[PDB]
């Protein structure tokens, strides 16, 4: 069905963290995977397009991974900026619509 | 005991160099395939599911008229104007009504009148379309053994169901004990779903021709409407009346469901309520026996008593089925079975359920054989308690030849050019015959599309008469042949 | 280059229309999709449309409940939601994507219109 | 009416039984027979016209059959 | 100067026919040696003859998960698109309506 | 998945119809048979029906005194016994089997219906 | 033509007992045999079918034994709950109708 995604994510500044998005044969592994960062009170921002290709906006520290039926977003160095809700959106051939994941709120320690 | 007792059952015999044979599977039919050193298998196309339909059009069968309004214009002053006439949700018509001082007008003459009414749909029939790549054919392959078929109909270990889709040209079935079977079926040529519509009216559905469906004289929606209030030809479902030319009225014509049932006379009914799945059509398959071995050939033989638990039953296909039970030791063994003459000098008939074995010795085994025409004796077991059951087969080889010729003619009339692929090996004669059939069928289907069986018979009679009264002897023969084929097709059509 | 409509507070059982005004280049060259994010919930895709072509497609959850249309004269895209209810409360976004059937990279977004189904 | 355009000669029929195959096989023949019984007067006229436009007993019979079949079908 | 992929391809977008007589198919690669040639042929059922020509000459896989859509011109009869090698080979049936 | 009619009371020389509902799936795919259990006694086979075919068969004990029929519109199977008497007092069961000439595994059993025959 | 079964049987926990069901060739030994347990006030339950096969959900302690013209049923791991009336069901070609045994009320010394 929908792209299952980890609701809870935790990391510390200066540490590399990645998010796992697992889909079906028609969700992931058959269509491009796009990762979005959605801070509170702001519209989602396209993090990586196609299959883990960085748009010019996102810094090189941002990156993503794609596998046979799952995807991942890699963070080079960590900060409190990475404390936000994360979504993996991919076209589903069976569902016939852009289906995001469940949403991953990444928590950055340091408080 | 399913392929046995369908009455639409074909025995394809032998494979080609390569261990493959061509079979066309139909929904209501069955194919039992026999090859030397190969186990007999039963093939059955039991379902065709169309997935992800797209509505092509929506038709109105039951409408109602409300908000009827009218407007009039005195003679010579042009046309009446109705504000409703600007809303396409209202069906409208213009006419003339005689006017004068009495009717509240000025000058005398034919004053224009326009009547409008809100057209609303109460019941509609939805036509849907599917891409050929979204079809899924379920084919059941059961090894033709005497094993008890299953605990129940719901779950059967004996039968092996394989799903055939255009995505993969090769499907493999692991028949436990027999190896694997390779089905290479062509789902793109069984039914052309680019020319077909899935029409469901009201808990009933049909597989109809697309052009026929688009030529229906009913109000319709584009199928992408999503509003359901803008119908294209509402005049086909209403009637405007101006009997004496003094009043214009509009009424709704009444439910068109019975008329649509009449119009659907030649279509094939399908199921669209849950899953949108149908049970008509064929499936040309290439069956590969490369990796099919017999089962239980390492067993020695049964040295013990066999008792017939169900009397020998003659099947609709000239074959007999014997239910036997094993009473001896060495429970898993091979049943000694043969069909011989009275003196047991010769083997007269062949076994259909090749290599019969008793596995548990408590479960009986249904053995099917094809005895010869006349008197044959079914020898079962070894001499200590050997069973010898006489049988008489009521028929002749000439009668069987005629019946097979008629069956092949019917298959050609049903499958057209695909009939040459049935039980076919990659022969040159079959290929050239199929090419000739394709050409002739193209011409014939151009010349006879959209005509009824009575018209076919009349045309065949006319053509055969013209050939009979033809100066050319070659023209006479050709025309007589065409007329005879046309008469046969007219007789064998509308089924 | 993408500007959305202002905030709207509605009532249950009503219908709401949201306006997303794109530029000329984005209207004739890209698609526009409607994603609504419920309060304290993840993003959801409602539908989209190629404004130049205008054929709209919707998520299976929104069949018969969401209408998306474009105004080629004013170069605007509208989303209309029928049967507004308590669960329909959310923020709504219009995003700019290519019109290919394989790429859904939203490189542009509006600012979200809060369709508050409540009384204030 | 929609019923005046039956799904008859589309070339899609399989070995499966069609919607109203058995019932509708002979309905046209029955209708023509009942119409010819109720309207003998047109039948004599059709026979006379066919015989007049003749030159061959095959042509006479063909024209007579065509006229008798079309007359009820035309409405 | 590449070697055949010798891996498993998957069709991520079914064969779609164009209005020019050719077909386009979208295949992903799950195999090793990512920059490799795609073993694409259009044969008959027995794979005894080559019937069509792929007008995307020399399809190659730059990245593993990156999908590549090949265009080919099949014959007017029945034909089969073969993608890959013996382990996991894809055989795709297709029918062209013209003449 | 099989619902049988509720408890009933009858009188000698009467006719009682016992009804069993079906699941629709077991109506056109299986067969149904009737077994009567006398008070504190063993099972007894009365007859069977294959609903789609409907040609019932009866035990010699009840041949001519029972009539088993299936309502295909409501997927219901009916057992009617006429000329009741004291002996006919017993609980009546309906179960489904594979509808094969050789298969008689009653995997699903009706909860049963009590028919009491008494002079008063 | 009538299946014959012992009226009652007795046993102790963990001590299996065998119930015999004898009939003519037409009755048993030529047709499958089915064994049912009937607890008081409840519908009979299908224990085994095809003379040795236990339907899914039936404990393995039950064994289906068949002979040339007679059949037997045994209950391994006897328990207090197995006390019930046991019937052998088998279509008999003669009488052209399913036949039941007299039943066997297994006795367990639970009190
Ligand atoms: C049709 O008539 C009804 C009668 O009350 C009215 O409510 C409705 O508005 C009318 N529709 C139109 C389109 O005028």
């Amino acid at each position: 069905s929908v792209l299952t995604q980890p609701p809870s994510a935790s990391g510390t500044p200066g540490q590399r963290v990645t998010i796992s998005c697992s889909g079906s044969s028609s969700n992931v592994g058959s269509n491009y995977v796009y990762w979005y960062q959605q801070l509170p009170g702001t519209a989602p921002k396209l993090l990586i397009y196609r299959n883990n290709r960085r748009p010019s906006g996102v810094p090189d520290r941002f990156s993503g991974s794609k596998s046979g039926t799952s995807a991942s977003l890699a963070i080079s160095g960590l900060r409190s900026e990475d404390e936000a809700d994360y979504y993996c959106a991919t076209w589903d051939d069976s569902l016939s619509g852009l289906v995001f994941g469940g949403g991953t709120k990444l928590t950055v320690l340091g408080q | 005991m399913r392929c046995i007792g369908i009455s639409n059952r074909d025995f394809v015999e032998g494979v080609s160099g390569g261990s493959w044979v061509d079979i066309v599977l139909e929904h209501g039919s069955c194919v039992t395939t026999m090859a030397k050193n190969k186990p007999t298998l039963d093939f059955e196309l039991i379902k065709t599911e169309a997935k992800h339909p797209a509505t092509l059009r929506k038709y109105c069968i039951e409408a109602k008229l409300t908000n009827t309004t009218t407007a009039s214009r005195c003679p010579t002053q042009g046309e009446p104007s109705l504000n409703e006439e600007q809303d396409k949700r209202f069906v409208c018509k213009h006419s003339m009504v005689d006017r004068g001082w009495g009717n509240g007008c000025g000058l005398f003459g034919k004053g224009g009148i326009v009547t409008c009414a809100m057209f609303t749909c109460k019941k509609n029939m939805e036509g849907k379309i599917v891409q050929p790549e979204n079809l899924e054919y379920t084919i059941v392959i059961t090894p033709h053994s005497g094993e008890e078929n299953a605990v129940g109909q719901d779950t059967g270990k004996h039968g092996k169901e394989i799903k055939v889709t255009p995505q993969s040209s090769i499907t493999e079935a692991e028949l436990t004990g027999y190896g694997t079977v390779t089905m290479e079926c062509s789902p793109r040529t069984g039914l052309d779903f680019n020319e077909m519509v899935l029409l469901q009216m009201e808990n009933k559905a049909w597989l109809v021709h697309r052009q026929w469906f688009l030529d229906l004289p009913l109000p319709w929606l584009p199928g992408a409407d999503t509003q359901g209030s803008n119908w294209i030809q509402k005049e086909t479902l209403v009637t405007f009346k101006n009997p004496h030319a003094k009043k214009q009225d509009v009424v709704v014509l009444g439910s068109q469901e019975g008329a649509m049932h009449t119009a659907l006379t030649g279509a094939t009914e399908i199921q669209m309520s849950s899953g949108n799945l149908l049970f008509t059509g064929h499936l040309k398959c290439r069956l590969r026996m490369d990796k099919l071995q017999l089962k239980g050939m390492s067993y020695s033989m049964c040295t013990g008593k066999f008792k017939v638990v169900k009397e020998i039953a003659e099947t609709q296909h000239g074959t007999i089925v014997i239910r036997v039970q094993y009473e001896g030791d060495g429970s898993p063994c091979k049943i000694p079975f043969e069909i011989m003459d009275l003196e047991k000098r010769h083997v007269l008939g062949r076994l259909i359920t090749v290599n019969p074995i008793v596995t548990e010795k408590d479960s009986p085994v249904n053995i099917e054989a094809e005895p010869p025409f006349g008197d044959s004796y079914i020898i079962i077991g070894v001499e200590p308690g050997q069973l010898k059951l006489s049988w008489f087969k009521k028929g002749s080889s000439i009668g069987q030849m005629f019946e097979t010729t008629m069956r092949g003619a019917k298959r050609m009339a049903i499958l057209g050019d695909t009939a040459w692929d049935f039980g076919s090996l990659g022969g040159v004669f079959t290929s050239i015959g199929k090419a000739l059939h394709q050409v002739f069928g193209a011409i014939y289907g151009a010349a006879f599309s959209g005509v009824s069986w009575t018209m076919k018979i009349l045309i065949g009679v006319v053509i055969t008469w013209i050939g009979m009264n033809s100066r050319s002897t070659s023209l006479s023969v050709s025309l007589v042949l065409v007329g005879v084929v046309t008469l046969y097709l007219g007789v064998m059509v509308q089924a | 280059q993408l500007v959305e409509s202002g905030a709207e507070v509605k009532k249950p059982g009503s219908s709401v229309k949201v306006s997303c005004k794109a530029s000329g280049g984005t209207f004739n060259n890209y698609a526009i999709s409607w994603v609504r994010q419920a309060p304290g919930q993840g993003l959801e895709w409602m539908g989209g449309i190629i404004p130049i072509f205008g054929g709209a497609n919707y998520a299976q959850k929104f069949q018969g409940r969401v209408t998306i249309t474009a105004d080629r004269s004013t170069s605007t895209v509208y989303m209309e939601l029928s049967g507004l209810r308590s669960e329909d409360t959310a923020v709504y976004y219009c995003a700019r994507r290519p019109q290919s059937i394989f790429d859904w990279n939203f490189d542009l977004w509006g600012r979200g219109t809060l369709v508050t189904v409540s009384s204030a | 009416s929609v019923a005046l355009v039956p799904h008859v000669g589309m070339g899609l029929e399989t070995r499966t039984e069609t919607w109203m195959s058995s019932e509708g096989a002979w309905k046209h023949a029955q209708r023509i027979e009942t119409w010819v019984l109720r309207h003998p007067g047109f039948t004599i006229m059709a026979a006379i016209l066919a015989y007049t436009i003749g030159t061959t007993y095959f042509q006479r019979v063909l024209i007579f059959i065509l006229l008798t079949a079309v007359a009820p079908s035309m409405t």
